[PDB]
C-alpha cells in the first residue's frame, strides 16, 4: 500500500542522489558493494543515538512525520537545518519489535529498519527543517516512483526472524518463534564464529536480491526510451 | 480519431478487448526464421502474440510492431500494469493490436 | 530559436499551450492498420495525441514523430512530470507538437 | 504458431532449451570486423552468442539479431532472471535463438 | 583526436566551453514542422539547443543529432549530472556541439 | 568462434585488452562535424574512445559501432561495472572494439 515513513537526516538531498539513497554508516553507494559492511538487526537496534540509528547495516525509520520530528529534534538539536525523509514502504523494511519480539531494545521508538539502506527512489520527497520548524513544503523526489512502491508493503517479520542477528549463545534463539530460523551454529546448534558469519552472509544474499529488484524497477524504466525501429 | 482503446478497438473487425489489469507474468522473444516474434503471458494462463510481420500488415504497420515488441519488453521488464489488450482473434494465440497501461 | 515551449506554439497557427504539472496517467499504444499511434491522458481526464503520420507532415517530422511516441512512453514509465504541451487543437484528441518536462 | 519457447523451439532442428532461471552473469559485446556479436555467461560456466549475421539467416533475421542483442544488454544490467533459452545446439558457443523471462 | 570535451571544442571555430556541474532543470522536444528540435535549461537560467538538421550540417552528423536529443533527454530523466557542454556560441540559444556527464 | 573477450582480442594483430573491473567515470559523446564520437575515461585516467565511422570499417561494423555508443551510454548512466576493454591502440585514446561487463 502507500504507507509511508520517515526519517530525520542531516545529510541533504544531494547527497542523498549522489549516494543512491539513505545509506547505513560506512557505506559512500547503494549498489556498489567493493566493502562490505556488517549487517546484524539486533547490532543495528542497540546501536546509540548525534545521528539516527544508521549503523551495523540498517537505516531506522519512525511510522509518523510527527514521531520522526520529535526524534529529529532530539537528536540533530545543533543542526541549523536538517531533512525530514519521506519514505515508502517496501520488502527491504523490517518491523524492529516484530523482529526482535520482546529483546527490542528501544520499543516506544517503533522503528522500521531498511536492510542495506534506503534506496533513492524509494524516497518519497523531503521536507526542510530549519531551527526546528518544519516547513510546510514538501520537496517531491523526482527519482520515486509512486506506483512500484504503493504495490509494497514492509517484509513481514517471517522473513526477517532468521536475520535478527542475535548472538549465538542469545537466549531468543531457542525459544519460539526464532527456533524455527536459526542460522547455522546459532542456539542449540552444536558449540554455538559460524553464527555470526551466517547472519552476515544471510544478510547480504538478501541485499543481493533485493538490489536485483531495485534495478530491475529503476533501469528497466531508464531502457524504455529504444527505439529498434529506427535503428534497424 | 479513437481517445481511447475501448473505440479504437471498435473501428475493426475480428478485435476484441480483454481487461486485464495485471502486469506481465511473461515475456519471450525470438529471432528465429519466420518465427520473428514476441509472446506474452499473464498470471491467469492468458497468451498473446505480436505477430511475425507479413504481408497482413500494411508498410506504415512495420515500424508500429517493432514499437510494440519494444513496449512489450520493458512494460514486463517495469512491471506495468496493462490495463486492456485490443487483439485480434481470427489467430491464435489473440494478436495484439493495441495495449493501454493505466494503474 | 524560440527559446522554449510557449514561444514554438506561437510561431504556428491553430495551437494551444495546456500546463499540466503532472505525470502521466494512461499510456495507449496501436500498430493497428491506419491507426499506428500513441494517446495519453491525464489524471483530469485531459487526453492527446500523436498524429498518425500523413500527408499533414513533412518529411523532417516523420523522424521526430517516432521519437515522441519514445518521449512519451519513458516518461509515462518513469512517472515524469510534464509542465506543458503544445499541441494543434483542430485536431481531437488535441495533438501534440511539442512536450516540456521540469 | 507456437505459444511459448517449448514449442518455438522444436520446430528447428539443433535446437534445445537451456532452463536458468537466473540473472546472466557477463555480457560481451563487439564491433570487431566479422565478429559483430554478442556473448553472454552464467555464473555456473553456460555460455551462449547471438551471431554475427550471416548467410545462414534470411533477411528477416537481421532485426531481430540486434533486437535481441539489446534485449540481452537490457536484461543484463537490470539482473532480470532469465527463465529459459532456445538455442541452436550446433554452434560453439550454442547460439540464441529466443529468450523467456517470467514473473 | 581529442581526449576530451576541452580539447574536442577547441578544434572549432565560434565555440565554447560551459561548465554546469549540474542537472538539467528542464528539456523541451519538438516535432513542429522546421522546428523539430530540443532546448534544455539550468536551474541558472542557461539555455542550449539542439539544432534542427540543416544545411549547416554534414550527412555523417544526421545520427549525431538524433543520438544527441535522446543522450539530453535520458540525461534530463535520471538527474544524471552534466559537467560541461561545448556550444556554438553564434546561436540563440547556444547550439550543443557535445556534452560530457561526471560526477 | 571466440567464448570470451581475451579469445577475440587474440584474432586481432593492432589489439589489446585493458583491465579495468570498475564503473565509467565520465561519458563524452559528440555531433560535431568530423567528430561524431565517444569517449569514456575512468577515474584511473585511462581514456577510450568509439572512433568516427571511417574507411577502416566495414559496413558490418557500422551498426555495431552504433550499438557500442548505445552500451558505453546506459553503462554510464546505470554505473555498471566494466570488466575489460578490447581496444586498437593504433589509435588515440585507445579505440574500442569490445567491452565485457560482469561485478
Ligand atoms: O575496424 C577498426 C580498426 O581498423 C583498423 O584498420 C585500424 O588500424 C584500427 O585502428 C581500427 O580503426
Ligand atoms: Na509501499
Amino acid at each position: 500500500n502507500d504507507d509511508k515513513l520517515y526519517r530525520a537526516d542531516s545529510r541533504p538531498p544531494d547527497e542523498i542522489k549522489q549516494s543512491g539513497g539513505l545509506m547505513p554508516r560506512g557505506q559512500s553507494e547503494y549498489f556498489d558493494r567493493g566493502t562490505q559492511m556488517n549487517i546484524n538487526l539486533y547490532d543495528h537496534a542497540r546501536g546509540t543515538q548525534g545521528f539516527v540509528r544508521h549503523d551495523d547495516g540498517y537505516v531506522s525509520t519512525s511510522i509518523s512525520l510527527r514521531s520522526a520530528h520529535l526524534v529529529g529534534q532530539t537528536i540533530l538539536s545543533g543542526h541549523s537545518t536538517y531533512y525530514i525523509y519521506v519514505i515508502a514502504t517496501a520488502p527491504n523494511m523490517f518491523n524492529v519489535n516484530d523482529v526482535l519480539g520482546a529483546y527490542s531494545p528501544h520499543p516506544d521508538e517503533q522503528e522500521v529498519s531498511a536492510l542495506g539502506g534506503i534506496p533513492y527512489s524509494q524516497i518519497y520527497g523531503w521536507y526542510r527543517v530549519h531551527f526546528g520548524v518544519l516547513d510546510e513544503q514538501l520537496h517531491r523526489n523526482r527519482g520515486y516512483r509512486d506506483r512500484y512502491y504503493s504495490n509494497l508493503d514492509i517484509a513481514p517479520a517471517a522473513d526477517g526472524y532468521g536475520l535478527a542477528g542475535f548472538p549465538p549463545e542469545h537466549r531468543a534463539w531457542r525459544e519460539e518463534p526464532w527456533i524455527h530460523h536459526a542460522p547455522p551454529g546459532c542456539g542449540n546448534a552444536p558449540r554455538s564464529n559460524t553464527c555470526d558469519e551466517k547472519t552476515q552472509s544471510l544478510g547480504v544474499k538478501f541485499l543481493d536480491e533485493y538490489q536485483s529488484k531495485v534495478k530491475r524497477q529503476i533501469f528497466s524504466g531508464y531502457q524504455s526510451d529504444i527505439d529498434t525501429h529506427n535503428r534497424i | 480519431t479513437p481517445q481511447n482503446i475501448t473505440d479504437l478497438c471498435a473501428e475493426y473487425h475480428n478485435t476484441q478487448i480483454h481487461t486485464l489489469n495485471d502486469k506481465i507474468f511473461s515475456y519471450t522473444e525470438s529471432l528465429a526464421g519466420k518465427r520473428e516474434m514476441a509472446i506474452i503471458t499473464f498470471k491467469n494462463g492468458a497468451t498473446f502474440q505480436v505477430e511475425v510481420p507479413g504481408s497482413q500488415h500494411i508498410d506504415s504497420q512495420k515500424k508500429a510492431i517493432e514499437r510494440m515488441k519494444d513496449t512489450l519488453r520493458i512494460a514486463y521488464l517495469t512491471e506495468a500494469k496493462v490495463e486492456k489488450l485490443c487483439v485480434w482473434n481470427n489467430k491464435t494465440p489473440h494478436a495484439i493490436a493495441a495495449i493501454s497501461m493505466a494503474n
